[PDB]
């Protein structure tokens, strides 16, 4: 239980600061500007176009073609950072899509694509364009939504 | 690719530098 210990307490500890707008690391930093940014994402899009996750159709034997799908033509012109952004909050909603049809077999999955696509596709845009630091000078503080609110 | 074009809406209009 040593290491859940620990991994518990920074979550705890990783949590409050944020509140404060501090933060545990870089990486925590990162994280919380990228839940925050999704969170507006997530509200602009259902005002504008419908609840993501509402629009969704998966089942086990097809979850790869919806997912590349969508993906593939997000990016088939290019990468910016609300793209990114807009990549993440898609794959989020295709969990909760997944869960809501009982099929959380899937979650992983939907992880582990997300990740090879970030690291293959994304990455080598997001590292000639500021890296993850830029992602949080842009988005950090919640900055798309106090902007949209100004 | 209604869902990809309709997160193009957002993303594009979500971007941020300039
Ligand atoms: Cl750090
Ligand atoms: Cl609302």
């Amino acid at each position: 239980m040593s290491q859940s210990n620990r991994e518990l307490v920074v979550d705890f500890l990783s949590y409050k600061l944020s509140q404060k707008g501090y933060s545990w690391s870089q990486m925590a930093a990162v994280k919380q500007a990228l839940r925050e940014a999704g969170d507006e994402f997530e509200l602009r899009y259902r005002r504008a176009f419908s609840d993501l996750t509402s629009q969704l159709h998966i089942t086990p034997g097809t979850a790869y073609q919806s997912f590349e799908q969508v993906v593939n033509e997000l990016f088939r012109d290019g990468v910016n950072w609300g793209r990114i952004v807009a990549f993440f909050s898609f794959g989020g909603a295709l969990c909760v899509e997944s869960v809501d049809k009982e099929m959380q077999v899937l979650v992983s999955r939907i992880a582990a694509w997300m990740a090879t696509y970030l690291n293959d596709h994304l990455e080598p845009w997001i590292q000639e364009n500021g890296g993850w630091d830029t992602f949080v000078e842009l988005y950090g503080n919640n900055a798309a939504a106090e902007s949209r609110k100004g | 690719i209604w869902i990809a074009q309709e997160l193009r809406r957002i993303g594009d209009e979500f971007n941020a530098y300039y």
